[PDB]
Parts: structure tokens; C-alpha cells; sequence
């Protein structure tokens, strides 16, 4: 039951309970080992957990294909730090070595628990007699597929060796397979469950992006005569939540531009509301300086453009404004979610303008036609189209913010709650939509 | 779960037509496929029509001309608009919901391929 798991958890791993209930769901569904698993989480311990816990429990040797020893090394030492039995396979490993491992897997009842291993061995000829013998003595619990995302092309990673994994999953007909990811589109879902020939049904834990504590708004700099009074207004809104405490909390200020970045810090600070801009154009002095700042909340709020370094992150961001629409739906949901760590309320406005989106439009297709004389075509350059364009059709549309992003990334429909400004109010967007479409003019 | 609810089958004289329809419902993303394969007495099941999410459409050769296969991605609903019918095209007629995404607010879901019950279709030769 729920046991086992619980006590392999802490007496192993050494964790009271699983971070969330869906990282514990997904634990269970492979445990059962009746279903392939999908999990979808953002990079951590939670992600690994799904397929190592297992692992153990599961009275066979658990196979996980992975695309590069780097990623290997980091979790076979990390298991070996928990006294696991764990080995790699690959061309790096010694002549020697490589003939210990696989008398080890030719022996009845192995010491290998868990095998991490590379795509070209998991398929080469000369491993496949190694797969057979550890098939015919029930030896193989599960087959994993790590960074499952790498065989798609229309993924960022795409990696042809993934595409003979698919042969493999028919052979391991006995094995449930996992593939686990960070990273999957629906698109990119559908390349997964196809080309690694999933069997159906297929058990689904994805992470979603929704967070209730976020107030998502877009405004049409169109309509705005005073645009740098409109920001201001909005950072003091944001920022002062807290009355008796004045002015509490930081925020970000997002531009495509250095020279937009350098102009809006001082159009914010000229009008009382302290700001630096932080681009790759400054000194590695001047950026260190203008981050300390802001970490430490000398200076409330900074401009800055995609650039700006996550080395830690900050709990009491109140505010993430977008001055100018971002290349990707990815990379806006990344920068707004820079916002509201805390738990505390927080506001994310994307400033959108036509003269913007053609503008971006236009850069996309151009540093797309660069990459393609340089590596050639490919349907990844495609993808990248298709991720601005849900970010136009989240400002361009009626609807609610949070689904729009859920959408894009293939959440089911988030719990909104008046959480944007369509949900709070439907018809005062529909009125500056409708106000929009008179200035197409 | 999802459920498949078949529609529009009967009893025509050859030379006429019917409109069979089959709408998904469900906690559903997204069909990669939506599809209408057939069952004559004591015979395979055979594939009709198809169309994925995209509008590539598929048919088998003995109803192309005759057959019209059509989605409303939105509705998870399928068409297919039966002309020209002959006492051949006789049989139980079954709708495929291939590559069915399903998932809840909690990031719990499946991927499945899903059948209808099947609506028999019956074609006189008078
Ligand atoms: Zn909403």
C-alpha cells in the first residue's frame, strides 16, 4: 500500500512527505506498474522521486536511458551518497570496468538496482542480448526515458538518438515505461506518446503553471496618453499594499530595448518612483551594484531586459510589467512568474501595442532565417513562430489570462477566481478591445 | 471519463443519404483523430473516414466521392455526411476518439484511444 512508499521515502531519500500531491500520485501510479507514466514537473528532487523510489520497491533492475553523462554523473553520485546500488553504461567506462557491469547483469539476482544508460547503447546490437537475458528472467522492472522532450523536434533539445527508443518500449513489452520532462507542449506531449510508443492508456502528471495569488492585466499602449503616468500609478498601486509599513515590496520592469530600459528608469524616477535600468550594456560593476541594490530594496524597482540574472530569486516581488510583449508565451510566464514567491498578492500587466507585435514578428523571422543558413531548416523554427503567437492571442482576445496560458502549455482550465482583469470585469476589456479595433486606423 | 454519444443512423433506400455525428465529452484538451470505422455481418472492421486535428482526412476507397468526414475541434464532434449509399455500405458504424487527452486542475490525466457503442446503418436495395 501507501506504506512501503512512505517508509522507503524517509528510511532512503530521508523526506517526511512528498513536496506535493501530485509528485506523490505519480510515485504511486508507477508503483502500481500497470500503466506507462508521463510526468511533467519543473527540474528537482520531485521529478527524480517518481522513477528512483520505485526503483527500489520494485524487486527488478530499473533501466533509465538519459541523453548525456553529465546528467548521469550528478545522479549516480547522489544515489551513491544514499548507499543505492547503482551503475552507468557508456563508451567512457573502462574496457574492464564495462566487463565487470555486464557479468554483474549476466549474474541471477544482480547487485545493479538502478542502470543509467545512453540512447545509442539502450538500442545498439550489442547491448541488446544483455536486454533479452535480463527480459527472460524478469529481471527488468521499468524502463525509464529521461528528458523524454529531446525526442521531438518541434522541443528545444532535439536529439536524434531518441528516435530509436520507440523499437525498445515492444521488447520491454513486460516493463512499464516512465518518460519524465520539464518541458512539453501539448505538441511535444503528442511526440513523446508516439515516437517512444507509449501503451495506453497513458497515466498523465504535469505540473500546472496556475498561480491564484497573480493578478494578470493587459493594457493597449494605444489607448494610453500618458504612458509613463500609467506605470508609475501602477508600481504604487503594487508596491504600498501594506499601509502602516509605506512603501513594501520590489518590482520588475521587462523591454526589448537598452535605450527603452536606460528612458523608463529615469521616466519612473523623475516622477517619484526610484528605478535603474540593467542591460548587458553596463559594466559588470554597475550591474552588480544596481542587483545588490534591489536585492537589499535600496532601489524599489528595476528595468531591465530579458538579461537580467536569476542568481537567487526574490519572495517579495509585488509587480512584473512587460513594457513591450516578449518573444515567447515561455519566456513571458517565466518573467511575470518572477512575481509573488511569497504567496502574497501580485500583479503582472503586459503593455501591448500592434507597432510591437510586427516589430517582434518581424526579429523572430529574422534571427530564424540566420540559424536556418547557419544548422539548417528544421520544425523547431516553426515552434518558436507558434510560441509568440499564443502570446499575440493572449492580448488580441477575450478570455481569461490564466487559461490562455494554460492553453498554451496544456494545463486544463486553472480556477481563475477574478484572478485577471477579463474574469474581474469581461465587458471593460470587450470595451477596450472594441476601442482598439476604431484605432486600426 | 469520456463517453461517446453516436448519432444518425436508420433504415435508407439506396441512392440516399444520412449524417452520422459522434460528440466527445469529458475533461478533454484535445483528439489527435477523430474517426468512423464499420463492421458488415460476419465480416473485419474496416476504416471509413478519418480527420485529425489539423483537417488531413483519410478515407477508404470505397466511399471516396460518396463520403464527407468533418470536425468541430471546439465541440469534440465528428460528421460524416453518407451520400450515394448502396446495400454494400450495410453494417454497425463506430466512432474512434484516437489520441484522447484528458486532465484535470490537479495535473492528472490520460492519453487513450476511445470507442463509441457502435449505430447500425441499413441500406435497402428497393
Ligand atoms: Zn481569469
Amino acid at each position: 500500500p501507501e506504506r512501503r512508499v512512505r517508509s522507503t521515502l524517509k528510511k532512503v531519500f530521508g523526506f517526511d512527505s512528498f513536496k506535493t500531491p501530485l509528485q506523490e500520485s505519480a510515485t504511486m501510479a508507477v508503483v502500481k506498474g500497470n500503466k506507462d507514466v508521463f510526468v511533467c514537473m519543473p527540474t528537482g528532487a520531485g521529478k527524480s522521486l517518481c522513477y528512483q523510489l520505485p526503483a527500489l520497491l520494485a524487486k527488478g533492475i530499473t533501466i533509465v536511458v538519459s541523453p548525456l553523462i553529465a546528467l548521469i554523473q550528478d545522479q549516480v553520485d547522489h544515489l551513491l551518497t544514499l548507499k543505492v546500488r547503482v551503475s552507468s553504461l557508456n563508451s567512457k567506462l573502462s574496457a574492464q570496468e564495462r566487463k565487470e557491469l555486464l557479468a554483474d547483469l549476466e549474474r541471477e539476482k544482480p547487485q545493479t538496482k538502478i542502470l543509467y544508460i545512453t540512447p545509442e547503447m539502450a538500442a545498439s546490437s550489442s547491448f541488446q542480448p544483455t536486454l533479452n537475458s535480463l527480459v527472460s528472467r524478469h529481471l527488468l522492472s521499468y524502463l525509464v526515458v529521461d528528458e523524454a522532450h529531446c525526442v521531438s523536434q518541434w522541443g528545444h533539445d532535439f536529439r536524434p538518438d531518441y528516435l530509436r527508443l520507440g523499437a525498445l518500449r515492444s521488447r520491454l513489452g513486460h516493463a512499464p515505461c516512465v518518460a519524465l520532462t520539464a518541458t512539453a507542449t501539448p505538441q511535444v506531449q503528442e511526440d513523446v506518446f508516439a515516437a517512444l510508443h507509449l501503451k495506453k492508456p497513458v497515466a498523465i502528471f504535469k505540473t500546472p503553471c496556475f498561480r491564484a495569488n497573480l493578478f494578470y492585466d493587459v493594457q493597449f499602449k494605444e489607448l494610453i496618453s500618458d504612458p509613463y503616468g500609467n506605470l508609475k500609478d501602477f508600481c504604487l498601486k503594487a508596491l504600498g499594499q501594506e499601509a502602516d509599513k509605506g512603501l513594501s515590496g520590489c518590482g520588475i520592469v521587462y523591454c526589448r530595448t537598452r535605450e527603452a530600459c536606460e528612458q523608463l528608469a529615469i521616466e519612473l524616477s523623475c516622477r517619484g518612483v526610484n528605478a535603474k535600468a540593467y542591460h548587458a550594456g553596463l559594466k559588470a560593476s554597475e550591474r552588480t551594484l544596481v542587483q545588490n541594490d534591489w536585492m537589499e530594496e535600496k532601489v524599489p524597482v528595476i528595468v531591465a531586459t530579458i538579461s537580467f540574472g536569476m542568481g537567487v530569486d526574490k519572495a517579495n516581488v509585488r509587480f512584473v510589467a512587460h513594457w513591450n510583449i516578449a518573444k515567447s508565451m515561455a519566456g513571458y510566464y517565466q518573467e511575470s512568474g518572477r512575481a509573488g514567491r511569497d504567496g502574497k498578492p501580485s500583479w503582472c500587466r503586459l503593455y501591448y501595442s500592434r507597432n510591437d507585435r510586427d516589430q517582434v514578428s518581424f526579429l523572430i523571422r529574422k534571427e530564424v532565417a540566420k540559424l536556418q543558413e547557419k544548422r539548417g531548416n528544421k520544425a523547431s523554427d516553426k515552434a518558436t513562430i507558434m510560441a509568440f503567437d499564443a502570446l499575440v492571442t493572449f492580448c488580441e482576445e477575450l478570455g481569461c489570462r490564466h487559461a490562455a496560458i494554460a492553453k498554451y502549455f496544456g494545463d486544463a482550465l486553472p480556477a481563475c477566481a477574478k484572478g485577471c482583469d477579463h474574469c474581474q470585469n469581461p465587458t471593460a476589456v470587450r470595451r477596450r478591445l472594441e476601442a482598439l479595433e476604431r484605432s486600426s486606423s | 471519463q469520456v463517453q461517446l454519444q453516436e448519432n444518425g443512423g436508420g433504415c435508407v433506400q439506396a441512392g440516399g443519404s444520412l449524417r452520422l455525428s459522434c460528440a466527445a465529452s469529458g475533461s478533454i484538451f484535445s483528439i489527435n483523430r477523430m474517426g468512423w470505422y464499420r463492421q458488415a455481418p460476419g465480416k473485419q472492421r474496416e476504416l471509413v473516414a478519418a480527420i485529425t486535428s489539423g483537417g488531413s482526412t483519410n478515407y477508404a476507397y470505397s466511399v471516396k466521392g460518396r463520403f464527407t468526414i468533418s470536425r468541430d475541434n471546439a465541440k469534440n464532434t465528428v460528421y460524416l455526411q453518407m451520400n450515394s449509399l448502396k446495400p454494400e455500405d450495410t453494417a454497425i458504424y463506430y466512432c474512434e476518439a484516437y489520441g484522447t487527452y484528458t486532465l484535470a486542475p490537479t495535473g492528472e490525466g490520460e492519453y487513450d484511444d476511445y470507442w463509441g457503442q457502435g449505430t447500425q446503418v441499413t441500406v435497402s436495395a428497393a
